[PDB]
């Protein structure tokens, strides 16, 4: 199958500067007919893609011009004249020259912004949940810049692993920061065998890691 | 303006069939090209394969070969996908899309069927528990629900029955590994309030009838 590779994976903008996107493609798109049926989508989260543009460089019909389309062969480029905040999302290259279709794997242009740290919280299980017989652990990384962070779970000094899982938000459409959780998970036996649960938390807007804690009880 | 409908959200055990409709509305369905392509947990679009109505003609992706089977009713209007021996990794967004005519013909179309998102999994329907992350420390707190093991997705959240959304993140569920989701949801509040506003997360799982109210407090 025609393997179509995009660079770069993510591309922070600040709006008003230009962007640029690249498509590669494992064999030429130029069909026998004489055309090139390269394609360009957006993806907002939680919709199906949308086309920009069509056969290397045709604009789609209410696609504004600061979008353009341009290459040939195998190495194709879609660019953005000046950024606004609206062109945010997930691009796809697509080929529909050769059976089966395929697309890249999709490049993520997401606002740029000051970096900001991380505000920390973090929660004890509940009453409640304890007495079901499990724990969960929440630590709370809010409304920072950029993505890039890591949270470690020590537990009486020791790193937590394969217990944990996270998650994040898309970015604010208004403040343009993430939000993360992560969950640590145990059993109300393994629970009360130890004190100090604690957080860690590595991000570029902090002189050096930031750490919650609670003692269990108290 | 042409429009594609699909079906409903679908749950299947592994081992399992389905079969999920793509309808559309506009004349001239037998010379429709219609796609199937799916999309995974935030990630790459997989294409499935094209059909014609108006002929024999389709094309699958080899991969998917024998287990998808695409069809068409030229009487309905109505584009189908078959997925036979389902599999968890077949848990995913179906989207049907028109896209193209015929080559030569200059028609390029952006019409999207709404998806149909279909869940592969041994679990069973079951309701969240709904747990308070209580704040502690005048600045501003946070506090927030966890929202834990329920199957299917999704559940919705809000605050304050929907009165209160500034500055809440609500983040997508994880899959744990008893197959079952787990979510939470985070507010931060003005310190001084904490004694004086209530706040009370409010949770619907529409799978399972489950209407949660949970107050959230200090301490
Ligand atoms: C007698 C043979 C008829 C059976 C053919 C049915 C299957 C047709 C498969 C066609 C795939 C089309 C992919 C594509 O990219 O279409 C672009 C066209 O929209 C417009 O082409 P152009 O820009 O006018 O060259």
């Amino acid at each position: 199958d025609v393997v179509m590779t995009q660079t770069p994976l993510s591309l922070p903008v600040t709006p008003g500067e230009p962007a640029s996107i690249s498509c590669t493609s494992g064999q030429s798109l130029v069909h026998i007919n004489g055309n090139t049926y390269l394609h360009w989508y957006l993806q907002k989260p939680g919709q199906s893609p949308k086309l920009l543009i069509y056969k290397v460089s045709n604009l789609f019909s209410g696609v504004p011009d600061r979008f353009s389309g341009s290459g040939s062969g195998t190495d194709f480029t879609l660019k953005i004249s000046r950024v606004e905040a609206e062109d945010v999302g997930v691009y796809f290259c697509s080929q529909s020259t050769h059976f089966p279709f395929t697309f890249g794997q999709g490049t993520k242009l997401e606002i740029k912004r000051t970096v900001a740290a991380p505000s920390v919280f973090i929660f004890p299980p509940s009453d409640e949940q304890l007495k079901s017989g499990t724990a969960s652990v929440v630590c709370l990384l809010n409304n920072f810049y950029p993505r890039e962070a890591k949270v470690q779970w020590k537990v009486d000094n020791a790193l937590q692993s394969g217990n944990s899982q996270e998650s994040v938000t898309e970015q604010d459409s208004k403040d343009s920061t993430y939000s993360l959780s992560s969950t640590l998970t145990l059993s109300k036996a393994d629970y009360e065998k130890h004190k100090v649960y604690a957080c860690e938390v590595t991000h570029q807007g902090l002189s050096s890691p930031v750490t919650k804690s609670f003692n269990r009880g108290e | 303006e042409v429009q594609l409908v699909q079906s409903g959200a679908e749950v299947k055990k592994p081992g399992e069939s389905l079969k999920i409709s793509c309808q559309a509305f506009g004349y001239g369905f037998i010379n429709y090209l219609i796609e199937w392509i799916r999309q995974m947990p935030g990630q790459g679009l997989e294409w499935i394969g094209l059909i014609n109505p108006g002929s024999d003609y389709t094309n699958y992706n080899e991969n998917f070969k024998g287990q998808a089977t695409l069809s068409a009713d030229k009487s309905s209007s109505t584009a189908y996908l078959q997925w036979s021996s389902l599999k968890a990794s077949d848990t995913a967004m179906y989207f049907c899309a028109r896209r193209f005519g015929y080559y030569g013909s200059g028609n390029y179309f952006d019409y999207w069927g709404q998806g149909t998102m279909v869940t592969v999994s041994s679990a069973s329907t079951k309701g969240p528990s709904v747990f308070p992350l209580a704040p502690s420390s005048g600045g501003t707190a946070a506090l927030g629900c966890l929202v834990k093991d329920y199957f299917p997705e999704p559940v919705t959240v809000s605050w304050n029955s929907g009165a209160l959304t500034s500055g809440v993140h609500t983040f997508p569920a994880v899959l744990q590994s008893s197959g079952l989701y787990s979510l939470s949801s985070v507010v931060t509040v003005p310190s001084s309030s904490l004694g004086t506003q209530t706040y009370i997360c409010n949770v619907n799982h529409k799978p399972s009838n489950t209407k949660v109210d949970k107050r959230v407090e200090p301490k």
